[PDB]
């Protein structure tokens, strides 16, 4: 058994983590009170991978909720599956970051990071194997960005041998969202470069696009987006859970998807996203499941894969399936779209298969893409960063909290060096 | 593996010393699941026999009042110690009395064969006539209707063979193997019983049974009790003495021997099963004494339990002794199997010690030996 | 000949089992 | 008190202090297990009391054996106390 | 709504229909080998692992190896 | 007595063993609980099962194999599914942390933790053993446990057990379809160790099994279950002469001394015939000429390289079932007179044949048919050099600018072993060329 | 002549080769604090 | 005749005693109230229980045990437990205070006020004894009663009686696991007195029985119950030849004349085979060669000393059950021909074999399986010196700072006793090192 812990920082991160906990709880057959009401044994063969052993018939999920506002904690306790979490890991401040990276890192950072690491140590030393850390923080927020990056740095300093997947919720490239959004994005991607053994970056605007053009349901709001991200995370971590013909854990995905150490930014996706009016009309099979998961319309990262080249692509399937069809379609996508694949790596696809599909579907798949097209997101972030930085707007706040333009330009320098590194391995030839 | 805490069957065995004159008492434990016999000695507390492994001793025999030959020592199982054995062996083990009817005297060979095939071990057996005074065991079935008169006529007409049986689940297994009380019902629902294949309609059946408990006691005390004088059906005359050996009786081939003798001509006039003593067997085998080296083996084999004795006569006179010797010919079973194979001791014999049938050798000693069994010991 | 007929009967029984499981999963979907 | 369905899997991970650890599989199988002899039982062996000094043979059996052992070559051109 | 099963409880399998199926004609014959007398001899010869009373000759050079002290 | 101890290492090897022990239980009439039926029993002195099973006290025939996986998933599936009362509870050896497609992680790290326990269990199985013929080691070149831990097991079995022949069945990567990405690195790093410590390395190509299944068995959607079933059938056809008497009996040492010319060319090619289904088998005659032409037909080998661009050196024809040596040697003569099967000029006779009477068995509901005769082609061609060159091309193309090397360096591998393994396999290719010419 | 029989096999030697030093199979890892 | 007084001193001694007399009663068929049932009828000349159970005229069998401890809770638990009517109530000597893990409390204080009473009690047992062959002193080297009063008891039994054997079973502290903090002080202070007034000191270690029942019996949390059960099984296998008869048998003089070369090397390692569970024994042959090889495992020694760092001087080979001397000789020959089973040069033959026909009995609700065969290994090795080296390192580390010395020097004991004991055990270590060459 390879146990992972869950970290959820910020309001968006806490909501996404709670949705993830409930969508793995209902497939694990757990009620919100903790008593196992499931009927199959497969959903509790390995249930200690996410849920700490407790007395009675109760399994207590192993997550840490980090925030600077008690209102989010009260809302997530009043919401579904709020009583399955013990109140001991509910650490929260009384001031509020207000989407301030420097305030969430220095002013109220180290005051809360000590308690968060105390809870992390209490969970982790109680763990026996301790595979990895699964952080679902958001880029551009308050406690999500700065406190989460400080947590990543502290966890790397404490246990520099363990895999962590962090999810780094990327905001919409358009509209405005936050006035200090490029500042928080640059200040977060500075640490996303640093330790961050794997990052699965999700884009809110692309989530809106995939909800509006593929699943419909009229308005997208946020619940469908959260369900999509939650299904993606469950499909990612299914192999440490439910068995299969070919399994692949976090470490196997990190080895098979990260060529060089600063190539850990992934572009995920989920299939099949059939509509309610087309579920009875769609013949769900491996070929058009592969087409759906490799379609450019269904990437939850805003970068279009047609303008870049995939370095590595992980495909984690779930269901009644044949491995010949799996690797045949994964070779067919190479042979068809050979332009959007680097020629210095044969077999740019890592496959994995579980034989327990999610309930209500014969088949499901999870796309993971270490594309070179993700450098356009960081290029746009750098462009907005220098546009709002050349006039020194909304920077006196961060200098008052304790940061400096030397750190600003260091983050800009290593981020656009990373962009140029993506460009060099995008335009690098074979011989 | 063998342990010190296995199942144990404890008995007290008494062996009479050829020297001295007192019967030593030993504690005789029979461990099953490996068939190992061990022996303690009450008085002079010491060690007599270890675990070891003996053939003779077989869980099938036991049966208090029996003789086991352990390392050429004739131990007599005299009483049950070990309440474990008292709940393992004595439970639902009763004794009956099978009374062979005069019309079933002709088929007493096969009747004994089926009793031995069932497993009813015998304790006494005697062929008598019951006179007109057979009503003393029919006081129970009296007055009610003339079957009492029919029964006292059928008992006084023809010979009677009385048996004292003993088996587990007694008095019910004997009635089960006899079937119902009528031959019509017997060949209606149970066509494999003594009353089915032998006998005719009611009050002329093939046997009697033993009713129930304490009626078995009344019958056994009336027939084979210490106060019962019944007198066998011996008539001397031109006759031969046949001795079915206790090895044959223990192996259960006694009924087969009886059936073969009755089938191959001949006739049995007197039947009586004895329990021979050492000096009595020596005085029976004094004619051999010092003409065969196996005389001691013959004596210690004859003193090994049941001693079925038969008075054999023949319708065709010829020489009765010579004809019976030809039928029960060559003494060694190897001789009788290689030469004249359709003979007794060849159908039923192991070695010359265990001939399993004994016959009178000299033609002038058959009457003496018949007089010794049927006119001296009874 | 008897061995081949028994083998074909076993294959037919297996194929009936897969027809049963696929119609069961179709009723599950509906 | 733990429900039995979850205690099934808790016995593998964190059981009671005593009692042998069981697996979540192999349970609700008829646990014959103990009360079994648990080992090979020697080899055999026929004893050397009847293979080097066997049971003595009777006069008739040995005379039949000598009858069969006759009409050879070595046993016929040279008996013990005679000639051919 | 029945739950998804294991690998074993599938048609197309590793361990389905193994109890009710037994290969009758193929391996009830004498084609399968026996442990007869001269394989039992080899299997019973295993009881002499380095206990055989064969000692090396004094006319051989490798004798002071087994007699070092004298 | 002709015992043939087995080690199944890796997820792939565990699945091969899961098919193989089902097939062996069906072949020897052993129930999944471990006992043998009495009406099945042809006498208490049966001895076929002693090669693969040991009877402990009451007809409990436990198998003589060790299942290895650093992650517990597949071995827990074994422990919970069907064949759970068959295996010894400790023989199914597992860790907790997996190597996760990394030769250096399987060789220089956590793989070096349970190696002592696993080959202590191997040592105690060999102590139970008395007539040890060889080690059947099933693994994959894909990576992780089957690549580095298997190499460690080869090294320690080699310098612990002496000569003690070690037949190594390995799942070789396919030319085009593949699963892992660092799979060429793992294959190149594993070959350098297995070259000096294996004795017969049977490469199996997943794509070869796939197209064999879809054109011969007519299975439109085959899978790993059918793959391991076919590999189990072939390894049973190999070690069936040790378990059943034959007109010409071949052992694991006669096989080797008639197969490998030089002690570096020990990479044969397995092939089964027929691999046809029941409907196609009932309408066809299937004589020995057809089962030989199926073996020598070049779209039937189990590594994706045709033997027409190569010279045969040795052929270990293992015939199974009702076959006569007369049809066998007539077919061998017509194969020799066939010009397109070019034998090498320094090997006049190159056919080692072993006839076994015992007909092959089928699983209850697989895809192979119960045929009265079958044959195992065992080629020693030079055609595997094309597969070696393809893996050299892949390894050099990914090693051009040091991709996926930091993982191995962090796990503990030095930067030189990649170059050493590349030079070793280049020397092996030079050896194949100079022995082919 | 009394001859030497052929050697069966020397099957390692369980004294210099050491398993030891291994956490036993499937009993968590005794959580250190 | 061949009787044995068992003196259980200290809490560990009393717990081993009431987990061992249960096994003795089960072996001799005695229900706990005292009488042998035998279905209420059988007895007489079966003199097997005289080695441990004195016979009264009422048919009640009283054990030959002296349960002594200064601090009266564990002995009171014995008196109020299920084995209440078994022991003689006067044989249950309790003091009033606790020794509190102090050697002085027991060698120079309150234990001295009860040692006269305990000697009178042992004398009144030995008067009923009619040729007592030896004492079995069960104690722990942890401290207080098990070292102090126990060492004083051993000196008084050395002054009295005389030449009679005085075997002890000593619970030794683990290299890492330590219940108390004065364990090194107590061990060095008790070694100086048990070196000369002993003749055989069986060596066990709580961490080693922990590891043995953690791997083999696979119990994750081992309490003291199964530990004392395993120690009880060892003592039962040792005394089985004094009780239940069989083949070639080894008793209290045999395994001292065949194990003690010099009158200072008398610290043997007692291991037991097969320590196995029911499920692991079900899938296992458990032959003579296997159970003999299990005793030479490094992971079966019941003190945590590495057997590689030292030779073997002598080995007592105590077999129980369905075992044949031919198979025993085969196993001994295999052990002798295995080269790195390293025997010392002044010992061509070093195996004293005893064989008994009684198989072991398993306690109801226990954890061992009822195996037909069993082996007790009594090995004399140089490897025990590393435990003394670890204890010398601990003693020197604590004595450098003069920590925990004030209790000992204030409660009667002198300061120089620590240095005298340290140099005595250093001389013992030098003797072991100079004899191991
Ligand atoms: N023929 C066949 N090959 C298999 C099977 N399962 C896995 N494989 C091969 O195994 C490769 C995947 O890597 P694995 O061998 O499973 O890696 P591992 O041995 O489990 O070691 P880790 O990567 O550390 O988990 C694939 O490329 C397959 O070719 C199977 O059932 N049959
Ligand atoms: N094997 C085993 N060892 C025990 C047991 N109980 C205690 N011990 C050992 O005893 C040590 C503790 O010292 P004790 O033996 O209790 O000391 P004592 O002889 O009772 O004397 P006091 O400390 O004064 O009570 C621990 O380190 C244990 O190793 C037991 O039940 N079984
Ligand atoms: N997918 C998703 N995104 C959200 C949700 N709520 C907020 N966000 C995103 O998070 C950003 C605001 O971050 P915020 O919650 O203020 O971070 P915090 O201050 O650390 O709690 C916005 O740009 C949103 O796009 C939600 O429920 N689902
Ligand atoms: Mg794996
Ligand atoms: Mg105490």
């Amino acid at each position: 058994m390879r146990e992972i812990v869950h970290m959820q920082a910020g309001q968006c991160g806490n909501q996404i983590g709670a949705k993830f906990w409930e969508v793995i709880s209902d497939e694990h057959g757990i009620d919100p009170t903790g008593t196992y009401h499931g009927d199959s044994d497969l959903q509790l063969e390995r249930i200690n991978v996410y849920y700490n052993e407790a007395t009675g018939g109760k399994y207590v999920p192993r997550a840490v909720l980090v925030d600077l506002e008690p209102g989010t904690m009260d809302s997530v306790r009043s919401g579904p599956f709020g009583q399955i979490f013990r109140p001991d890991n509910f650490v929260f401040g009384q001031s509020g970051a207000g989407n301030n990276w420097a305030k969430g890192h220095y002013t109220e950072g180290a005051e809360l990071v000590d308690s968060v690491l105390d809870v992390v140590r209490k969970e982790a030393e109680s763990c026996d194997c301790l595979q990895g850390f699964q952080l679902t923080h958001s880029l551009g927020g308050g406690t999500g960005s700065g406190m989460g990056t400080l947590l990543i740095s502290k966890i790397r300093e404490e246990y520099p041998d363990r895999i962590m997947n962090t999810f780094s919720v990327v905001p919409s490239p358009k509209v405005s969202d936050t006035v200090v959004e490029p500042y928080n994005a640059t200040l977060s991607v500075h640490q996303l470069v640093e330790n961050t053994d794997e990052t699965y970056c999700i884009d809110n605007e692309a989530l809106y696009d995939i909800c509006f053009r593929t699943l419909k349901l009229t308005t997208p709001t946020y619940g469908d987006l959260n369900h999509l991200v939650s299904a993606t995370m469950s499909g990612v971590t299914t192999c440490l859970r439910f068995p299969g013909q070919l399994n692949a854990d976090l470490r196997k995905l990190a080895v098979n998807m990260v060529p060089f150490p600063r190539l850990h930014f992934f572009m995920p996706g989920f299939a099949p996203l059939t509509s309610r009016g087309s579920q009875q009309y769609r013949a769900l099979t491996v070929p058009e499941l592969t087409q759906q998961m490799f379609d450019a319309k269904n990437m939850m990262a805003a970068c279009d894969p047609r303008h870049g080249r995939y370095l590595t692509v992980a495909a984690i399937f779930r269901g009644r399936m044949s491995m010949k069809e799996v690797d045949e379609q994964m070779l067919n996508v190479q042979n068809k779209n050979s332009s959007y694949f680097v020629e210095w790596i044969p077999n740019n696809v890592k496959t994995a298969v579980c034989d327990i599909p999610p309930r209500g579907l014969k088949m499901s798949a999870t796309f993971i893409g270490n594309s070179t097209a993700i450098q356009e997101l960081f290029k746009r972030i750098s462009e907005q960063f220098t546009a709002m930085f050349r006039r020194k707007a909304f920077l006196h706040w961060y200098t008052g909290e304790g940061m400096d333009e030397m750190e600003f330009t260091e983050a800009e320098s290593n981020m656009n060096d990373l962009v140029s590194e993506y460009q060099q391995y995008q335009d690098a030839t074979a011989e | 593996a063998s342990s010190a805490q296995d199942g144990r069957y404890s008995f007290i065995c008494e062996w009479y010393d050829p020297n001295a004159g007192l019967t030593r008492r030993y504690q005789f434990l029979f461990y099953p699941k490996d068939n190992t016999i061990e022996m303690f000695d009450l008085k002079n507390r010491r060690m007599f026999l270890k675990r070891s492994a003996c053939d003779s001793v077989h869980l099938a025999d036991l049966y208090v009042g029996s003789t086991v030959n352990v390392h050429s020592r004739q131990l007599n199982l005299v009483e049950y110690s070990d309440d474990f054995t008292r709940r393992a062996l004595t439970t639902v083990k009763e004794k009956t009395l099978g009374l062979i009817k005069p019309d079933a005297i002709s088929k007493f060979g096969p009747i004994f064969d089926m009793t031995y095939e069932a497993g009813f071990l015998v304790t006494n057996a005697k062929m008598t006539r019951l006179s007109r005074n057979a009503a003393e065991e029919f006081y129970a079935e009296h007055v009610g209707k003339p079957f009492y008169n029919n029964l006292v006529s059928f008992m006084c007409s023809g010979p009677i063979i009385a048996l004292e049986l003993m088996a587990n689940n007694g008095i019910g297994e004997w009635r089960r193997l006899l079937g119902p009380t009528d031959s019509s019902t017997a060949r209606s629902e149970a066509p494999n019983s003594i009353r089915a294949r032998f006998g005719t309609d009611n009050t002329r059946n093939a046997c009697h049974g033993s009713d129930s408990v304490d009626s078995s006691n009344r019958e056994t005390n009336f027939f084979f009790g210490p106060s019962a004088r019944m007198r066998n059906t011996s008539t001397l005359d031109n006759c031969t003495c046949c001795i079915i050996k206790p090895t044959a009786v223990k192996e259960g081939k006694a009924g087969q021997i009886m059936s073969a003798i009755c089938n191959e001509g001949f006739e049995v006039v007197a039947l009586e099963m004895f329990h021979m003593e050492k000096a009595n067997s020596e005085e029976f085998f004094e004619v051999y004494k010092g003409v065969v080296a196996e005389y001691m083996d013959m004596v210690t084999e004859l003193t090994s339990g049941p001693c079925y004795a038969l008075e054999i006569r023949c319708s065709k006179s010829d020489d009765v002794t010579k004809a019976f010797r030809d039928f029960v010919g060559p003494a060694d079973p190897e001789i009788a199997r290689q030469l004249r194979p359709r003979t007794l001791r060849a159908r039923f014999g192991n070695d010359k010690v265990h001939n399993a049938v004994h016959c009178t050798d000299l033609p002038t000693d058959a009457l003496l030996e018949v007089e010794y069994f049927f006119k001296i010991l009874s | 000949q008897k061995t081949y007929q028994e083998q074909l009967r076993l294959k037919r029984m297996r194929r009936q089992a897969e027809m049963g499981e696929e119609e069961e999963f179709k009723r599950q979907m509906l | 008190q733990t429900p039995p369905l979850v205690k099934k899997f808790r016995n593998t991970t964190r059981p009671e202090p005593q009692v042998r650890r069981v697996f979540y599989g192999k349970a609700e199988d008829p646990d014959i297990a103990s009360t079994v002899s648990h080992g090979v039982i020697t080899t055999g062996s026929l004893k050397a009391g009847e293979v080097v000094n066997p049971n003595p043979k009777t006069l008739f059996t040995q005379r039949l054996s000598d009858k069969k052992e006759s009409q050879y070559a070595s046993k016929q051109k040279a008996p013990l106390g005679s000639s051919h | 709504a029945p739950p998804p099963r294991r690998r074993s409880q599938w048609v197309g399998e590793v361990g389905w229909f193994i109890p009710p199926y037994h290969d009758t004609k193929n391996t009830l014959s004498g084609n399968q080998i026996q442990l007869k007398v001269f394989r039992k001899a080899q299997e019973e010869k295993y009881t002499h692992r380095f206990q055989e009373p064969w000692y090396l000759a004094p006319n051989d050079p490798d004798y002071k190896q087994n007699f070092p002290f004298t | 007595m002709r015992e043939c101890i087995s080690i199944h290492v890796g997820q792939a090897g565990v699945q091969i063993g899961n098919a193989c022990w089902e097939l062996y239980c069906l072949e020897h009439g052993i129930q999944p609980d471990g006992q043998m039926p009495s009406d099945k029993t042809i006498g208490g002195g049966d001895d076929s099962f002693n090669t693969f099973f040991s009877e402990t006290g009451a007809g409990k025939h436990v198998p003589r194999a060790v299942f290895v996986d650093l992650e517990p998933t597949v071995v827990d599936e074994v422990r919970t599914g069907t064949y759970r009362q068959l295996f010894h509870p400790e023989q199914l050896i597992t860790g907790k942390e997996d190597a996760a497609n990394n030769y250096a992680r399987g060789h220089y790290t956590i793989g070096k933790e349970i190696v002592d326990l696993v080959l202590d269990r191997i040592r105690k199985l060999a102590d139970q053993c008395t007539g040890l013929q060889g080690f059947l080691i099933f693994h994959s070149f894909g990576g992780g446990t089957g690549s580095g831990f298997a190499s460690l097991l080869m090294e320690r079995l080699s310098v612990d057990y002496g000569k003690k022949s070690k037949l190594e069945f390995a799942i070789y990567p396919a030319p085009q379809i593949s699963t892992a990405v660092v799979e060429p690195y793992n294959t190149i790093l594993t070959t350098h160790t297995t070259l000096e410590h294996s004795d017969c390395a049977f490469m199996v190509d997943n794509e070869a099994i796939y197209d064999i299944c879809r054109r011969n068995l007519d299975i439109e959607r085959p899978t790993y279950t059918n793959l391991n079933r076919l590999i189990a059938q072939i390894v049973s056809s190999i070690t069936a002469s040790l378990r059943f008497d034959g007109a010409l009996n071949v052992d694991l040492t006669e096989f080797q001394t008639n197969l490998v010319p030089y002690p570096r060319i020990h990479f044969p090619l397995a092939t089964y015939a027929p691999v046809i289904s029941a409907e196609k088998a009932y309408h066809e005659q299937l004589s020995v000429a057809e089962i030989t032409n199926a073996c020598f037909e070049p779209a039937n080998q189990m590594v994706k390289c045709d033997p027409r661009h190569g010279k045969y050196m040795a052929c270990c024809m293992l015939y199974r079932g009702d076959v006569v040596p007369k049809d066998v040697n007539a077919a061998i003569a017509t194969i020799k007179t066939k010009r397109t099967i070019q034998f090498v000029d320094w090997c006049p006779t190159g056919f080692k044949v072993g006839i076994n009477y015992q007909p092959p068995t089928v699983v209850p509901g697989g895809d192979l048919a119960k045929v009265q005769r079958a044959v195992c082609m065992l080629s020693n061609t030079t055609a595997i050099a094309e597969a070696w060159a393809r893996l050299d091309h892949k390894f050099d193309l990914m090693y051009a600018k040091r991709a996926f090397v930091h993982w191995y360096v962090g796990e503990g591998m030095e930067e030189g072993e990649f170059s050493e393994a590349r030079e070793d396999l280049a020397a092996l290719e030079k050896d194949y060329e100079e022995v082919g010419v | 002549a009394r001859q030497k029989d052929p050697n069966t096999f020397i099957t390692p030697s369980p004294y210099a080769y050491s398993p030891e030093k291994v956490h036993p199979q499937g009993e968590r890892h005794a959580p250190v604090h």
